[PDB]
């Protein structure tokens, strides 16, 4: 009934030298996509945007 | 990563449609990019850490 | 929310100049291709003029090359298309509009839309005589 | 920490490991080739 | 790189060798050939419509105008002038039809 | 040598409900980089399908765009009233952007 993924999302900070890592576990279900996360804020907001200003084909598909 | 990806191309599941099959694509080729570039960067660290061997070495010469 | 609208128009002597004003609401001009396109009287459209702001880069039509000049304004956002010697057929109502286009990059056969012109302003007569 | 251990907890229970435990904020965003509703 | 936040239309010339220009065009078919260098473009679009083999030479791309004109003359979409005109990137291959 | 649309009927009667095409014919291949423009009179012209076959978000889905090798088409499968405009066929491929002759569709 759906497929599940588990990522991770790495950030950098400068003048120090340590990874963070955010898991980011996401299912897609029923046409539809659950995300899940840890912090606000991620590495999806290009995303965000095309989906919003109708930009790239991601809104004439599923 | 490369895992998942390639899990994700590799096999058809009903729920993700052909037409969308070929994107993945794109992603799993950047996932490889990624770890040959991950790889290169182990190699040039371990060549950093040679370089500073051969440094002391050097210097011990002199 | 976004919009165009041209200002300028006017009677014009065979030979005069005369500047077409477009100014927009809701986008920078510094980032868009401004399409200048005309429209005669009881005739089809006629695409005159097109400018890319960001190099400064101005293309245009057989019969206005070298006549017309298209110039982009950043700070007041607005794009002036200046006409010197209008002929007789330089007479129509001229409308300005702003190209889109909707792309998906990185597969090897990427899908690149062509611009098309999205938003068009009001447009002004533009008579010879 | 690393802290690789959930010791031993029965596989149905539902705890969280992490330390981000701040903030929580569901955003929906249904798209259709003509509507966007966020 | 040069490049942080344009809006992805943008045509820069990321690279840094702007000395020269020139354009070079090469029109060969089994019976002859036809070679000529200039700084123009009006005398290289001619040669779209041609049945027979063409090479143009565009050497040096800090000239954005001349590579804008070329491309839109020749039906190269804006995406792929970026491109071109961003130096730093790996070799691509993209088929348009 | 700036490409030359041919866009056919010159005029067109319809009636409301009424399936019309009307096609537009580039000399050359402009592969799928047509748009489909309607003006009203003494209005600006509003965009209806961008690359020969996408509808433009804001427009009803009445109207379609089909494409076929160097042949375009706008289809109207029910007209309504509204829609008794003058039609426009544009290539965006090439230099000079050129737009068709233009059609009028009229009540008969
Ligand atoms: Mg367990």
């Amino acid at each position: 009934n759906y497929v599940f993924i588990v990522l991770k999302m790495f950030t950098y900070d400068k003048n120090l030298h340590e990874l963070e890592s955010e898991q980011v576990s996401l299912i897609l279900t029923k046409n539809c996509v659950l995300m899940f996360q840890e912090k606000i804020g991620d590495v999806f907001d290009p995303v965000r945007e095309r989906i919003r200003y109708n930009r790239g084909i991601i809104r004439k598909k599923r | 990563l490369r895992e998942v990806l390639s899990s994700l191309y590799r096999d058809v599941p009903p729920l993700i449609e052909k037409e969308t099959v070929p994107y993945f694509r794109d992603v799993y080729d950047h996932t490889i990019q990624i770890a040959d570039t991950v790889e290169t960067f182990r190699d040039i660290v371990s060549g950093l850490l040679d370089v500073y061997l051969s440094s002391v070495s050097n210097k011990t010469n002199e | 929310e976004v919009q165009l609208v041209e200002s300028g128009g006017g009677l014009v002597q065979p030979g005069g100049s005369l500047r077409l004003s477009c100014a927009a609401s809701g986008f920078n001009i510094y980032y868009s291709s401004i399409h200048w396109v005309r429209q005669a009287p009881g005739k089809g459209l006629e695409w005159v003029a097109s400018i890319y702001s960001y190099s400064g880069y101005t293309s245009y039509a057989d019969s206005v090359k070298g006549r017309f000049t298209i110039s982009a304004d950043t700070s007041k956002n607005t794009a002036y298309l200046q006409m010197n010697s209008l002929r007789a057929e330089d007479t129509a109502v001229y409308y300005c509009a702003r190209s889109f286009y909707v792309f998906k990059r990185g597969t090897k056969y990427p899908y690149y839309n062509y611009p098309a012109m999205d938003y068009w302003g009001q447009g002004t007569l533009v008579t010879v005589f | 920490k690393r802290l690789s251990a959930k010791k031993g907890l029965p596989p149905g229970t539902l705890v969280y490991t992490g330390k981000y435990r701040e903030d929580f904020e569901i955003e929906v965003m249904n798209y259709s080739i003509e509507e966007f509703r966020e | 790189s040069a490049k942080k936040g344009l809006p992805p239309g943008t045509l820069v010339y990321t690279g840094k060798y702007r000395e020269d220009f020139e354009i070079e065009v090469m029109n060969y078919s089994i019976e002859e050939f036809r070679e000529f260098k200039t700084t123009d473009v009006e005398s290289v679009l001619p040669f779209r419509d041609s049945s027979t083999p063409t090479w143009i030479n565009i050497t040096g791309i800090h000239r954005t105008d001349v590579v804008q004109r070329v491309g839109e003359f020749f039906g190269i979409h804006p995406l792929v002038l970026e491109d071109i005109l961003n130096v730093h990137q790996r070799p691509k291959v993209e088929f348009f039809e | 040598s700036d490409i030359q649309m041919t866009q056919s009927p010159s005029s067109l009667s319809a009636s409301v409900g009424d399936r019309v095409t009307i096609t537009c014919r580039a000399s050359q291949s402009v592969s799928s980089a047509v748009a489909w423009y309607q003006q009203k009179p003494g209005k600006a012209p509003k965009l209806l399908i961008y690359s020969a076959s996408s509808l433009y978000s804001g427009v009803p889905s009445r109207f379609s765009g089909s494409r076929s090798g160097t042949d375009f088409t706008l289809t109207i499968s029910s007209l309504q009233p509204e829609d008794f405009a003058t039609y426009y066929c544009q290539q965006s491929y090439y230099k000079p952007i050129t737009f068709g002759q233009g059609t009028k569709v009229e009540i008969k």
